[PDB]
């Protein structure tokens, strides 16, 4: 029922580790499905091959942007921008996948894996899902973050796709 | 710039 979806990270080519999220449909459909539809790439457009432009160890990785690649681009499979679904999910702790936006009903494309526990976040960011596997390959990512971001290495969804 |  509720669609698991895994991101085969590579740090510079080098493949690191496979990370699976479980979406939350029951609750979060909309935002969901056009996550699982853009990990699979069935609409012609997706997350293979893009980057986790910003990643800030202790607080969040980011990436999403597949268009821009630095943090300004993205488009949902519903267009370029669809409106927050609800908050009825919070970020309660690391692996909680999360919509990045840029303020109310700006959603497209960019998500954030919370490495911590993010309160302040709640009520501004949708969540709709959850790291099922691999919490330590997304933990082992932080080490190429910074405070501010940047990230050293490249960091790359190098593939990924629909498990369940 | 969001999440802060």
């Amino acid at each position: 029922v509720n669609p698991t979806v895994f991101f085969d990270i590579a740090v510079d080519g080098e493949p690191l580790g496979r990370v699976s999220f479980e979406l939350f449909a029951d609750k979060v459909p909309k935002t969901a499905e056009n996550f699982r539809a853009l990990s699979t790439g069935e609409k012609g457009f997706g997350y293979k091959g893009s980057c986790f432009h910003r990643i800030i160890p202790g607080f969040m990785c980011q990436g999403g942007d597949f268009t821009r690649h630095n943090g300004t681009g993205g488009k949902s499979i519903y267009g370029e921008k669809f409106e927050d679904e609800n908050f009825i999910l919070k970020h309660t702790g690391p692996g909680i996948l999360s919509m990045a936006n840029a303020g109310p009903n700006t959603n497209g494309s960019q998500f954030f894996i919370c490495t911590a526990k993010t309160e302040w976040l709640d009520g501004k960011h949708v969540v709709f899902g959850k790291v099922k596997e691999g919490m330590n390959i997304v933990e082992a990512m932080e080490r190429f973050g910074s405070r501010n971001g940047k990230t050293s290495k490249k960091i790359t969804i190098a593939d990924c796709g629909q498990l369940e | 710039a969001a999440p802060f």
